RNA sequence: ACAGAG
């Protein structure tokens, strides 16, 4: 595998401060299996997300499950079996800031990871044991499938 | 007989003076559905700082006027109102605020924003670059001080 | 208009020109377009060497 | 051309030559040549009643027809080609949400008005050959280099 | 649905209240998930049709279906700028005594359209002030005004 | 022998507006000969000269000596004079239609497919950039559609080829920052440029313009050298017109027309404010007025009236800006700071 | 005289080259770019006018694999020519069909 | 005051130090009442663009 | 001075409509009916006749003659 | 008191305002001069504040 | 000596 993180997320709010943009919506989500809160921008024109939807979000280091990190360039035209065939939405971006929780003065374990998908931001916040394998200046694939 | 070139000063009856900066062919102008392309393209950036709202109304009153054979009055503290000319434009099938669906002449694809289109009175000013270009290499000198 | 201000501290100079200015964004910021009519007049003395 | 008074005289001699319109605008053969994509105004919900009349006045005078089906007025799109898109359906507050003003992308409606030099069916045929001629010229230079 | 939104996005220019959307052309290979947008001459020759809807003296309206903006705009630009015609370039004036200035009269006579078929004539060479049978026509205007 | 040749491309030539208030009013430029009669220069250099292209005239001087070329080129060159001597702030930077085009490009709503990404980027491939391999970045969105977010296209200004060494870094507050987001703000107004890639935030006057520091061209100047700043400015001057002229950007009478939500609010404010003034009129002429300390009773009345009348403008002003939509062209120019202000919008 | 000049990118063995189409403007540029972008072996394609005073366009092509960019460019010219050949045959058929119908009516 | 236009009806029989004329002048499409009092729309200075 | 031969914006020949336009205004058409009867659909052509001043009809009095 | 048909014999324009002289062939206007009213008691402050 | 222009 080349998976960093994987969990099922439930959408809890769609626009906290109003609809600032047409195509983009700021999804605030919470995970069942782990206590992870998720901020995520998605293009809601190509992929529409509703306030009750439940989706599976995998973050992966490589899009080919055989664990070959060979990415000189990404060719859209090329067709081979990959991980994206199982998922509806895919984004490519870079982890750019790992930051500690400020809200407790002692004995804390929550971490924030920030990923930017060309300006579509993600904050993934949770226990340090679940965010393992994130490093600054690393490039990750988000993958996302809605569940019935 | 002089034809307008780069550097010739034109003005527009509201203090929006401006020198000619580029002359582009008819094939490169943006064009409406009816085939009209502008004689002059004016930059929108002049209006916010200068608040020449009267130019914006003159364009609208004139457009509603040419379409029905009227001269609309622009008299101080009076004149033809926006509410009257808006109803003239929609009767002739144009948008009530003069904005039109404009196609790019370079790419052929349509422009995203609607573009304001109308007839604005433009007056040519006496200041022409041909009467102002000057160069000296060496030449005649004064008699008292032997300097140019 | 006396000697010290008008003719000594500042003075009329040759190899000089003046024209209306107009924009051109396709030039670099270190460049200026000079018209051919000024360029044919404003000469520079190039010393001949190898 | 001119206008005279007695004793005044004009005598001259003209030389007509061939040129393209990129050189000077007196050579262009068209009054205007343009195109527009074709409208397909579609009704998302059925508009009945006296809202059918005010939907037929937010458009050009021949596109929305109001028809009686049971002694009741229902509106349908009839000829969306004649629409000029004045966007009057957005001044109305109740009917912004029942229409989808659009344009078919791959369907153009050319309008070529000639000035009289040669008729416009020959103008389009000549215009297509010019683009064929531009492609032919650079194929010759790829052959000349290689 | 995501698929219904994709189909609108690649086939309809939609007009909003504040701006047009889906303006660009997108049917290129690798822009979409399952679609095969590579060039296929047989698919072009099948879909393309031309319908002439109106024609009379000096006017023509016709529909092209299945061609792209990048080629329809080429036809628009050739008709404006690159289809040749015959027009006056030189005026040889003998005894002009009218109030109309000679430079203005020559400009007016230039803009008169001449019925000569331009395919039968060649381009006049560089220089060559006289010209010949192959590449020039000649007109003579001569008017004397007198009292009745 | 001495040959008095014509002025040719690459001559060092002095260029000067007639009133000079500082040293940057006269700078040295490399000449290029062009057919039309005017002098022409890139509009990023309008701010040092205080030039405005409304029939303005400028002077040109041709130094007649090799020693005068070198002093002009090394000391007075524009690339050596990007910052004013006074406070050390950049003056050669982006201006109107290079700030507005950059702002609209870097907004979160912009997505480009491969054909339009290439056609915006290919504009920069002119001049000395004609030999570089263009480095189209990987797309952001992959599975439903292949989209490039407009921030990536902007980053091609800062690093246009794989061999270019520039690694710019910037982290600053934008103009319309809410103050609590810390890169998660709702306005998308916090700027991060990490390794010459724009990770968040739109580009305002405060990041691409001449006002002050925290400017990415100032970062390039201080961290990578003069030539890198001058290249990026030439790329922005070339790229942003190609976007903006094919997006369309226009102002109309419908962009300054008061909606019904304001006309009710304005009527309430005028009636309330005038009636509060009328009571203080009565309290001066025919009663007690609480005379403020240090002023006479008449003067105390002027400061109360000016208080009421300021409240009317500010409350009516903050009512119009809440009912304006986005893509209102004065509001875009006010937000990015390219021209105008929220006073001007509220005033018209 | 020559209307075409090829300018290879400095590091790249013929897969990146800029084509200076002389005596041209947006008319050929945008149409030819469209046919080249329809080829799945092209990575980047786009044109710029060097200056409004200059009738040049710098058409850049970059290809994915090992193939030289001359081959997409030549295929681009040929397919555009075949499109314009087919557009003409359809147009002239519809004009003749319209004239024949109009002459067959009211007679 | 500086706009090119038409001095008057005697402008062709008039010899002056310097005179500017516009070839095809047009009268304003939007006009004041003051324009009608001074008769500016008889010898106008400008063109509708 | 005299009616321009072509419309500035599109190049339709409006220079032959002038002697007709004045004639129709003697038959008491309105301006907006007179331009519609001559074929001036687009408003850029309409302003050629609507905004024109016939100066040459008045300069030609002062002009010298036998 | 002439009619517009008789201005044409004099080569003059009916709309020409007059109000000016012709002296040695140049048209010269006496401008309106603004003045203070004589025979009026000004009451004003001196430089020294008296 | 006056009027302009920035
Ligand atoms: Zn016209």
């Amino acid at each position: 595998a080349g998976i960093l993180f994987e969990d099922i997320f439930d959408v809890k709010d769609i626009d906290p401060e109003g609809k600032k943009f047409d195509r983009v919506s700021r999804l605030h989500c919470e995970s069942e299996s782990f206590k992870m809160d998720l901020i995520l921008d998605v293009n809601i024109q190509i992929y529409p997300v509703d306030l009750g939807d439940k989706f599976r979000l995998v973050i992966a280091s490589t899009l080919y499950e055989d664990g070959t990190l060979d990415d000189g360039e990404y060719n859209p035209t090329d067709d081979r079996p990959s991980r994206a065939d199982q998922f509806e939405y895919v984004m490519y971006g870079k982890v750019y800031r790992i930051e500690g929780d400020e809200t407790s003065t002692e004995a804390a374990t929550r971490l924030s990871a920030y990923v930017s998908y060309g300006g579509l931001l993600m904050r993934l916040q949770g226990d340090a044991n679940n965010l393992h394998g994130f490093e600054v200046d690393s490039r990750v694939y988000l993958l996302m499938k809605k569940l019935a | 007989t002089r034809r307008p070139e780069i550097g010739d000063k034109f003005s527009s009856r509201h203090g929006q003076k401006g020198v000619c900066g580029l002359i582009v062919p008819q094939e490169d102008m943006p064009f409406c559905d009816s085939g009209i392309c502008p004689d002059i393209i004016m930059n929108p950036h002049g209006f916010p700082s200068r608040m020449t709202v009267g130019k914006l109304i003159e364009l609208l009153a004139g457009k509603a006027g040419v379409l029905d054979g009227r001269f609309h009055y622009g008299t101080a503290f009076g004149g033809s109102k926006v509410k009257d000319v808006c109803e003239d434009l929609v009767r002739h099938g144009y948008n009530y605020l003069g904005k039109d669906y404009v196609t790019s002449g370079i790419t052929g694809e349509p422009l995203e924003a609607y573009i304001y289109f109308g007839p604005v009175y433009y007056q040519k000013l006496k200041h022409m670059v041909l009467d102002k270009m000057h160069a000296r290499a060496r030449g005649p000198r004064a008699v008292l001080t032997r300097q140019p | 208009q006396g000697r010290f201000r008008g003719n000594l501290s500042g003075k009329r100079v040759d190899f000089s020109g003046r024209t209306v200015i107009s924009p051109d964004p396709n030039l670099r910021i270190d460049e200026v377009a000079v018209p051919v009519h000024v360029a044919k007049i404003l000469t520079f003395p190039e010393k001949v060497n190898k | 051309i001119a206008q005279l008074r007695p004793g005044q005289e004009i005598d001259l001699l003209m030389h007509c030559v061939k040129g393209i319109g990129k050189d000077h605008a007196k050579f262009s053969p068209v009054a205007t040549a343009s195109y527009r994509l074709l409208p397909d105004i579609t009704l998302l919900e059925p508009v009945e009643g006296e809202a059918a009349e005010e939907l037929s006045r937010c458009f050009s005078p021949g596109v929305i027809e109001v028809q009686e089906v049971q002694g009741k007025k229902v509106a349908r799109v009839a000829n969306p080609r004649l629409d000029t898109f004045s966007r009057e359906i957005f001044r109305n507050e109740k009917l912004k949400k029942v229409v989808r003003l659009a344009r078919v992308r791959d369907h153009y409606i050319f309008s070529v008005e000639s000035t009289g030099v040669l008729p416009p069916d020959v103008l389009v045929s000549e215009a297509i050959k010019v683009l064929m001629g531009k492609c032919r010229r650079f194929l010759d230079e790829l052959d000349a280099v290689q | 649905a995501a698929s219904q939104a994709v189909e609108e996005m690649r086939s309809r220019v939609v007009l909003g209240e504040f701006g047009v959307r889906n303006v660009h052309t997108t049917d290129f290979p690798g822009n979409y998930s399952g679609y095969d947008d590579a060039w296929d001459q047989d698919r072009f020759e099948k879909n393309f049709r031309v319908d002439v809807v109106h024609m009379d003296e000096n006017s023509l309206e016709f529909d092209m279906v299945g061609i792209d903006a990048a080629i329809a705009n080429a036809f628009r630009r050739i008709l404006l700028a690159e289809v040749p015609t015959m027009a006056v370039e030189k005026v040889l004036v003998y005894n002009n005594t009218s109030i109309v200035q000679d430079e203005i009269l020559a400009h007016r006579l230039g803009l008169i359209p001449i019925h000569a078929d331009p395919r039968l004539f060649e381009y006049r060479n560089q220089g060559d002030e006289e010209g010949t049978e192959i590449d020039t026509l000649q007109f003579r205007l001569q008017v004397r005004c007198t009292r009745n | 022998d001495i040959v008095e040749r014509h002025l040719i491309d690459g001559d060092v030539v002095l260029f000067n507006r007639q009133p000079s208030l500082h040293k940057l009013s006269i700078m040295a430029h490399l000449a290029r000969v062009k057919p039309h009669r005017t002098f022409r220069f890139n509009e990023c250099v309008c701010t040092p000269y205080n030039a405005d292209f409304d029939g303005d005239e400028m002077n040109l001087h041709l130094p007649q000596t090799e020693e005068a070329k070198a002093e002009a080129l090394v000391l007075m060159g524009t690339k050596a004079n990007l910052v004013t001597p006074r406070n050390g702030e950049p003056l050669i930077a982006a201006i109107q239609d290079f700030l507005t085009g950059a702002y609209l490009l870097t907004l979160k709503d912009t997505f480009f497919d491969r054909a339009k990404a290439c056609q915006i980027i290919a504009s920069i491939l002119v001049g000395k950039d004609e030999k570089i391999k263009v480095r189209l970045p990987p797309p952001t969105i992959l599975k439903p559609v292949t989209l490039w977010t407009g921030k990536q296209i902007f980053s091609v200004i800062l690093r246009p080829s794989d061999d270019n060494p520039v690694r710019a870094n910037l982290r600053t507050k934008g103009k319309q920052y809410c103050g609590k987001g810390e890169d998660l703000c709702a306005n998308d107004s916090y700027v991060t440029i990490q390794n010459s890639e724009l990770m968040s935030g739109s580009m305002d006057k405060g990041t691409l313009g001449s006002g002050s520091k925290n400017n990415i061209f100032y970062i390039l100047l201080r961290d990578w050298g003069q030539n890198e700043a001058a290249d990026a400015m030439s790329r922005l001057a070339r790229l942003a017109p190609v976007y903006l002229s094919n997006r369309g950007f226009s102002i109309g009478i419908g962009d300054v027309t008061p909606g019904q939500g304001l006309l009710k609010a304005k009527y309430e404010l005028l009636n309330a404010g005038y009636k509060k003034c009328d009571e203080y009129i009565e309290a001066l002429n025919t009663g007690k007025l609480q005379q403020q300390p240090g002023c006479t009773a008449e003067e105390t009345l002027e400061a109360l009236i000016l208080k009421e009348l300021s409240v009317i403008r500010d409350h009516a002003g903050s009512a119009c800006l809440r009912e304006l939509d986005k893509s209102n062209s004065p509001l875009t120019m006010a937000l990015c700071g390219s021209k105008g202000s929220f006073i001007n919008i509220s005033q018209m | 005289k020559t209307a075409l000049e090829m300018v290879q990118a400095a590091g790249t063995d013929r897969h990146c080259v800029t084509f200076v189409l002389h005596e041209e403007d947006h008319t050929l540029g945008n149409s030819l770019r469209y046919m080249i972008m329809k080829n799945p072996e092209v990575e980047f394609c786009g044109y710029t006018t060097t200056h409004p005073s200059e009738s040049k366009i710098n058409l850049r092509i970059q290809t994915r694999g090992t193939l030289p960019a001359v081959e997409p460019f030549q295929r681009g010219l040929n397919e555009l020519m075949n499109v314009c050949q087919h557009v003409l045959d359809k147009f002239e058929a519809s004009i003749k069909d319209y004239k024949d119908q109009k002459a067959s009516r009211n007679e | 005051k500086q706009a090119m236009g038409t001095i008057g009806y005697n402008q062709r029989n008039r010899i002056d130090t310097l005179m500017y004329l516009l070839a095809y002048p047009q009268k304003p499409m939007v006009k004041t009442k003051t324009i009608e009092l001074i008769e500016f729309e008889k010898l106008p200075a400008g063109q509708n663009a | 001075m005299i009616i321009p031969v072509r419309c500035f914006t599109c190049g339709k020949i409006v220079g032959n409509k002038w002697e007709a336009y004045l004639g129709l205004l003697q038959a008491e058409y309105t301006e907006g009916d007179a331009l519609d009867a001559l074929g001036l659909k687009r408003y850029c052509c309409r302003r050629m006749l609507l905004a024109h001043v016939d100066l040459i009809e008045k300069l030609l009095n002062y002009a010298p003659l036998e | 008191g002439k009619t517009p048909a008789e201005f044409a014999k004099l080569n003059e324009c009916p709309l020409d305002p007059g109000g000016y002289f012709i002296v040695k062939g140049v048209e010269k206007v006496i401008l309106i001069q603004e003045q203070l009213s004589k025979n009026r008691i000004i009451v004003e402050a001196d430089r020294k504040g008296a």
